């Protein structure tokens, strides 16, 4: 059924699973028209499909041409997402196909179930976790490839860089969710924390800086403080 | 006008005949029901006074044979049987009528209720949903499950309604995943009407039969089936105009007939609110929407 804090270690077992977040698929800027009405302009988006055990991220870039001449785009976006995830699953060798797909928003359940009727053994599940995957577009290299795309495109990343050489996937997922929650709550500050020190760089083949174990503990502490700080600023505590 | 005689009434029982019902006391001199209108299916149903558990009954059509009811003390129920000896049957009925031991089917002349509930219901189609080929009549009770219910357990005692499932490969074409799930017209018109039912009359017949089993037996799987067949129509953007008009009439008489005190269990709030207020056909069921709003405004 639904995924929550009780069955949290299930994410890191040896059953292949993917998270699917559709929150950046249909993206718009709202603006005024010459006549003083309001209109939207779509910008490029992405599906965020992540294996939490391996860090493998299948970033399907959604080019603005897919909505050309289409109505009810928000409803369309969940189906576009469903269609792309289904196409991705079918593209994978059988032994790499997921056993479970966890959607971060319950409105994805029916579209994905419908797309996955051919795969009755693949469980489609919601989650009671509030996962900060919407903040994926705050990762500079991911935002860059989405905005530069001139056509539909799939880009593969490991969202954990090389962390799994030193930490478990539970710890790597916890680090990722803390970083993304911080970027979601105060992007400017979080980025400042991540790059304040010019001697720690991001390798060309990585997303995040090359922190040592000790430095990661410092960074993680600073991100918690940021989240707590914003929580206070928000609620006046 | 035809007759269903009873051998006797050895146990106290409420007897239903179509939408009518009456009480028979233990060992009361009751020998059946006369003046049954020819031309329609009928249902004679039973609820024992000492065990309201298990409503049960028999669908039959007097044009297909001479039927009577006899209590079986071993199996503990009123059973329908066929009498093959026509002369014997006529003589039995004539005697019971002369002794005025029968209740008269109490049809008001103005009253088209039963016709309107059974307009498309045929015995031949009943006998394919209820499989017991050695009999010309069909037994149904409160507890019988449907073929779909069993897939989600005795197959011989099942209700073989047409399986409707909106998230099934049958309902959803390769490349029209969104179109077929948000607009069920393909599934209604090509798969069900053209493919399985052949015409809307057979579809409405199953719909009406499902409602009647839900109402008269409290049969839960029948209620599920009735609501599924309504929803499939209401959720199709493309439905023949004559079907929508006929559906409105069918549902009107079903809602009109439903016992007020059984509305809570026989009517699915989600389906009805969706069908009347959100679906493609939300504005096509004028009569049904008006009786629902005046009779069950709570449900909505
Ligand atoms: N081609 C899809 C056909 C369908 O399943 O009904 C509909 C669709 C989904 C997503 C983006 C665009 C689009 F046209």
């Amino acid at each position: 059924g639904a995924m929550n804090s009780s069955n949290y270690a299930e994410l890191f077992n040896n059953d292949i699973k993917l998270f699917v977040d559709d929150t950046n698929v249909y993206r718009v800027t709202v603006h005024k028209t010459f006549e003083g009405n309001v209109a939207t302009k779509a910008i490029n988006g992405c599906i965020f499909t992540l294996n939490p055990k391996t860090g493998h991220l299948f970033l399907k870039i959604i080019h603005t041409s897919v909505w050309a001449g289409q109505k009810r785009l928000s409803q369309l976006a969940k189906w576009k997402t469903a269609e792309e995830v289904s196409a991705l699953v079918r593209s994978l060798p059988k032994e790499e196909q997921p056993k479970q797909i966890i959607v971060t928003r319950k409105a994805m359940l029916d579209p994905l179930e419908v797309h996955m009727l051919d795969f009755p053994n693949i469980a489609i599940r919601p989650t009671e976790l509030r996962l900060p995957f919407s903040a994926a577009m705050s990762i500079d290299k991911l935002s860059d490839v989405v905005m530069k795309a001139t056509e539909p495109q799939m880009v593969l990343f490991n969202i954990y860089d090389d962390w799994l050489d030193r930490i478990s996937s539970y710890t790597a997922f916890s680090r990722l969710t803390l970083l993304l929650r911080a970027l979601k709550t105060n992007e400017e500050s979080a980025k400042m924390i991540l790059l304040s020190d010019p001697t720690i760089t991001i390798k060309s083949y990585h997303l995040w800086p090359s922190f040592t174990d000790e430095q990661w503990i410092t960074i993680e502490s600073q991100m918690r403080d940021l989240i707590l700080t914003e929580y206070g600023r928000k609620y006046n505590v | 006008m035809n007759t269903v005689p009873f051998t006797s009434a050895p146990i106290e029982v409420t007897i239903g005949i179509d939408q009518y019902s009456f009480n028979v006391k233990e060992n009361q001199p009751f020998h059946g029901i006369k003046d049954i209108p020819i031309g329609h299916v009928h249902v004679i149903h039973f609820q024992h006074a000492d065990n309201s558990s298990m409503r049960y009954g028999y669908w039959f059509d007097c044009r297909m044979g001479n039927f009577y009811i006899q209590y079986d003390p071993k199996d503990g129920l009123y059973k329908m049987m066929e009498e093959r000896d026509g002369a014997k049957f006529e003589n039995i009925v004539h005697n019971f009528k002369e002794r005025q031991m029968m209740v008269s089917y109490p049809k008001i002349d103005e009253d088209d209720t039963w016709y309107n509930l059974t307009e498309f219901v045929q015995m031949d189609k009943i006998r394919k949903i209820v499989r017991k080929d050695e009999n010309q009549f069909s037994y149904v009770d409160s507890s019988m499950t449907t073929v779909q219910e069993n897939e989600l357990s005795d197959p011989a005692h099942s209700l073989n309604y047409t399986v409707i499932n909106f998230k099934s490969r049958e309902a959803i074409r390769p490349g029209h995943e969104m179109e077929d799930f948000l607009d069920k017209s393909y599934y209604l018109n090509t798969v069900m009407l053209q493919g399985i039912f052949k015409n809307s009359s057979n579809y409405f017949g199953e719909l009406q039969f499902a409602f009647l089993n839900a109402m008269f037996f409290g049969n839960y799987g029948s209620s599920l089936q009735w609501h599924a067949m309504i929803e499939l129509i209401c959720s199709s953007a493309t439905v023949p105009k004559h079907m929508l008009d006929k559906l409105d009439e069918i549902l009107y008489y079903q809602i009109k007939t439903l016992p007020e005190q059984y509305s809570d269990i026989l009517l699915n709030e989600r389906v009805w609110n969706i069908c009347l207020y959100s679906s493609f056909q939300k504005n096509s069921l004028h009569n049904t929407e008006k009786i629902m709003e005046n009779k069950y405004p709570e449900l909505l």
